[PDB]
């Protein structure tokens, strides 16, 4: 009762198992002065107590869970992260029970916000993919990696057996494709997640798990087999998967310097050769416009949509790719995935319906046995296709070379055509640059940084943060004097357009100058639209307009459009 | 009564949010003040979901108890003196209100109330409209018109708020050597200072940020906004105060000043309002009128 | 106690700062 042991006594289990060494009261007692003097006592090199300053942050946001890695409690009375290891059930609640008193140390009457608190552990230091999960593991406090395949909704649940509830949701975890070895089918567990955790996690999420291994009897499984196999489970204990000033600096510095543009070009998918107009679309579609809207009849979406028209083997499929792994969040073949992202398309009645929808609306609409329901696309769209067989044809126009309804070709911002040209020297280039690309990429610090340096002109994980800065930050506008001008140049394309009995020029393509211009002033961070911006987009829009058009209208619209297409 | 902007209408997390005090001592313009307001919830026990709660429907025990928890917890942040005595008024069962937050929502009616001479009599006679809009209020037949009042003096102070803050993140306060000067070239709606009661709010927040940031340096300052459709600055000479809890009284002497420098100057300016240190000057003429104002010994 | 000092600094800051 009153007496207490000495760390040094702890140091014989004098039970015959732990959790009945753990659970007695002179034993429990000592565990619980203990842990609670190592939370009020553990300190960075620099003194600077973490655990005081992360109690502080706990009341400052209102807060539930108490984060503890297992580092430190393995750095001092190493005797205690044992036992934590080897009896977690019994050990989290004395831990708990200390917590309470150490938040009521910073804050009294804390007990009103919230009637009790939870520790989470971090940084086990030992790791199981699903095969590895044996007997000797249950009960033991385990650390698990894996993606998540099914989640289902949230429930409450009664908490004691007056009443009182707690939140409840279950997770199936799946072994990541990169693990499983070949020739192997993947493993499956199945995760519990309680009051705080709920919603910490989304489908198809690569997902990091630590919690207690348990068990329990099921008489189907036992039903079925004719053994007396038992079932298990995990309970989760915790679960894991912005920029400075510094870094604003530095994106202003390098857009202060001239010829960023181009330079983001250039970084712009760097193992492929060649295709600068495809680079510069994609870069254009990745950073965008501003999206507008008049209640008076009117809405401008700020999304910017391209097609490109491949020859076989011109690198579209490698360029989706790399936009994959470049952009935020986008989707690759489903449209509500692609929220506020890039949707990737690299080959193609019902989905092109869906698509004829979804570029009419920027959200969709459904309705099923009379229920009815809305849903968002808001998204940039990237597609790719092969031009009606096995080679394009440029004495034709676009429409003859895709299968395609005409409102498609009027409502992307973008369009272009790429063929396998025949050159001797570009040949020798590309033959070059490839074999020079195959053994930098052999499998046989300073050379990495060698290589990253030749591949680019950008360090691309600066590349990522700019834009994700540039997107979040940057909102351009337009200046009133040119605009004349930009109308004198639109009524003399369609009155040029006109004249050589061309299909016309129409809004839709001064709305894509406008946006294109934008996202030009845009990508050097500039929050204003300025002439060269305009420039360039009437380059990009009149070339894509003039692609589109059979051979001997192109002559003619070349002849006469030197002054844009060139010269400006 | 607490010196906290509309307590019994909105929350008290907005009550506290929004007063001008609170901010000159916690520094809210800032993340590393809002954090402190958040840390003193928490540790006055009150769950922060609650203290943003309206204030009609907040729990009665904490309602009653929150009189002894100031008593326990303003001292530690410096705040103590938002304690004090008021005049708190009630009619048959509609509900209490303090005078406090009464002429706030009578100056909200009197502010928001629904070539270059027509459209200046045009705004000035809108402005005595209010007057009428702000009298049939003080009668308690119409409570209604009193509830619009209280709803666009929240608005008010919001918008003054989101000025205010960009004021001092971008440092727009010229630190001359005589007196502070800020002026206003652009905004997100510039319109709400053209009328006078609106920039005195404005400076008034001002004042008591710059009252608290240092201990030194107590000072008159000027503050101008432009206006698009005359390409006339609004001015206003203000003067500094001493701290709320702290023996004569100091005067404005901006009035001296400016008739002084009207008098001398070659500059196209207007003075006609009762309160002499409010003028108007043109776009162009802001700048040698300054000139001579901080060459001139009478600042 | 002077080894948890750094403990009720961490504290004691939120009065000072
Ligand atoms: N600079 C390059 N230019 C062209 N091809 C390249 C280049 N670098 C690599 N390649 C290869 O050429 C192909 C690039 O085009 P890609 O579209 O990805 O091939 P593909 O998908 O098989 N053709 P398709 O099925 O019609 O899309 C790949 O096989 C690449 O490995
Ligand atoms: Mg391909």
């Amino acid at each position: 009762l009153r007496e207490e042991l000495t760390l040094e006594s702890l140091s014989n289990v004098k039970a015959n198992s732990y959790s009945e060494w753990i659970t007695q009261p002179n034993v429990s007692r000592t565990i619980a002065r203990e842990l609670k003097s190592f939370l009020l006592e553990y300190t960075d090199e620099t003194g600077r107590s973490v655990y005081g300053a992360r109690i502080r942050t706990l009341g400052e946001m209102n807060s539930e869970s108490l984060e503890v890695n297992y580092r430190h409690l393995a750095e001092s009375k190493a005797i205690l992260a044992l036992f934590l290891a080897k009896c977690p059930e019994e050990m989290l609640k004395i831990f708990d029970l200390v917590a309470m008193e150490a938040t009521e140390l910073h804050y009294p009457d804390y007990a009103r916000i919230h009637s009790e608190i939870h520790v989470r552990i971090s940084d086990f230091p030992t790791i199981y993919s699903l095969r590895e999960l044996r007997e000797s593991n249950l009960s033991s406090l385990v650390r698990v990696t894996g993606v998540v395949t099914r989640r289902t909704g949230v429930f409450p649940q009664l908490k004691y057996v007056k009443t009182v509830y707690r939140n409840y949701q279950r997770v199936t975890l799946q072994e990541a494709p990169g693990t499983v070895p070949p020739g192997r089918l993947p493993r499956h567990r199945e995760v519990i997640l309680l009051a705080d955790l709920v919603d910490v996690s989304k489908p198809g999420e690569e997902v990091e798990v630590t919690g207690i291994y348990k068990n329990n009897y099921d008489g189907n499984l036992n039903a079925k087999n004719g053994f007396p196999v038992f079932a298990t489970i995990i309970e989760a204990n915790s679960i894991k998967r912005s920029w400075t000033e510094e870094e604003e600096r530095e994106f202003r510095k390098i857009s202060r310097d001239r010829g960023i543009i181009d330079k983001i070009i250039s970084s712009m998918a760097p193992s492929i050769y060649g295709h600068r107009d495809i680079k510069t679309a994609v870069a254009c579609s990745l950073f965008g416009g501003v999206p507008k809207n008049v209640n008076g009849k009117h809405s401008i979406r700020g999304d910017i949509n391209v097609l490109l028209l491949g020859d076989p083997g011109t690198a579209k499929s490698q360029i989706l790719k790399y936009v994959e792994k470049t952009a935020h969040r986008a989707v690759f073949a489903a449209l509500v995935l692609a929220d506020k992202g890039v949707c990737l398309i690299d080959e193609f009645d019902q989905d092109r319906t869906s698509i004829h929808e979804a570029m009419e609306q920027q959200s969709i609409s459904i309705s099923k046995a009379g229920i009815v329901t809305t849903l968002q696309a808001r998204c940039s769209i990237i597609a790719a296709a092969n031009p009606n067989g096995g080679r394009y044809n440029s004495t034709l126009p676009l429409a003859q070379n895709v299968s395609l309804t005409e409102p498609i070709l009027s409502r992307f911002d973008i369009l272009c055509v790429v063929r396998d040209l025949v050159d001797e020297e570009a040949d020798e280039r590309l033959a070059t640059f490839v074999v020079d690309s195959h053994v930098r990429s052999h499998p046989e610090l300073q050379r990495q940084r060698k290589k990253e340096e030749e591949i680019s002109p950008i360090p691309q994980e600066l590349l990522m943060k700019y834009i994700h800065y540039a997107r979040t930050k940057i909102y351009p506008k337009l200046h009133q004097m040119d605009m004349d001008k930009v109308s004198r140049v639109y009524a003399d394309l369609r009155r040029e357009s006109i004249s050589t009995g061309s299909f016309p020029i129409t809004v839709r393509h001064l709305e894509s100058i406008l946006r294109i211009a934008e996202s030009f002033a845009k990508m050097r961070l500039s929050e204003f639209v300025s002439s060269y911006d305009l420039d360039r987009a009437i380059k990009v829009v009149v070339d894509s307009f003039v692609d589109a058009q059979k051979v001997s209208v192109r002559r003619q619209l070349r002849r006469s459009f030197a002054i844009y297409t060139l010269g400006h | 009564d607490y010196y906290l902007f509309l307590l019994r209408h909105s929350s008290l997390y907005d009550s506290f949010y929004y007063s001008n005090y609170v901010n000159a001592k916690l520094s809210l313009w800032n993340e590393n003040g809002k954090k402190r307001l958040h840390k003193m919830f928490a540790r006055m026990g009150i769950p922060l979901s609650t203290a943003q709660e309206t204030w009609l429907y907040m729990d009665h025990s904490i309602k009653r108890e929150l009189g002894i928890i100031f008593d326990k917890n303003l001292d530690r942040y410096g705040l103590q003196d938002i304690i004090r005595d008021g005049f708190v008024r009630t009619l048959g069962y509609r509900g209490s209100i303090s005078a406090s937050e009464f002429v706030e929502a009578l100056t909200a009616l009197l502010e928001v109330g629904n070539n270059s001479a027509q459209k200046l009599t045009n705004l000035r006679k809108r402005w005595v409209s209010n007057f009428w809009l702000s009298w049939d209020a003080l009668d308690d037949r119409k409570v209604e018109l009193l509830n619009r009042g209280i709803q666009l003096a929240q608005d008010l102070q919001r918008a003054i708020f989101n000025t205010g803050v960009a004021i001092l993140e971008k440092k727009l306060i010229k630190h001359l050597r005589i007196y502070r000067l800020c002026v206003l070239q652009d905004g997100p709606d510039l319109d709400l200072y053209r009328n006078p009661l609106t920039l005195l709010r404005l400076g008034n927040w001002l004042i008591e940020c710059c009252a608290e940031s240092e201990d030194k340096q107590l000072l008159p300052m000027v503050l101008a906004s432009i206006d698009e459709n005359t390409d006339t600055y609004l001015v206003a000479g203000l003067t500094p105060r001493y701290p709320r809890g702290l023996k004569k009284p100091i005067l404005n002497n901006f009035s001296m000043a400016f008739q002084q420098i009207t008098a001398e100057t070659d500059a196209k300016v207007r003075i006609d309002n009762f309160e002499s240190s409010i003028i108007e000057i043109r776009r162009e003429d802001l700048s040698p009128f300054l000139e001579k104002l901080t060459l001139s010994g009478l600042l | 106690n002077p080894k948890s000092s750094a403990f009720f600094e961490s504290m004691v800051e939120d009065i000072i700062e």
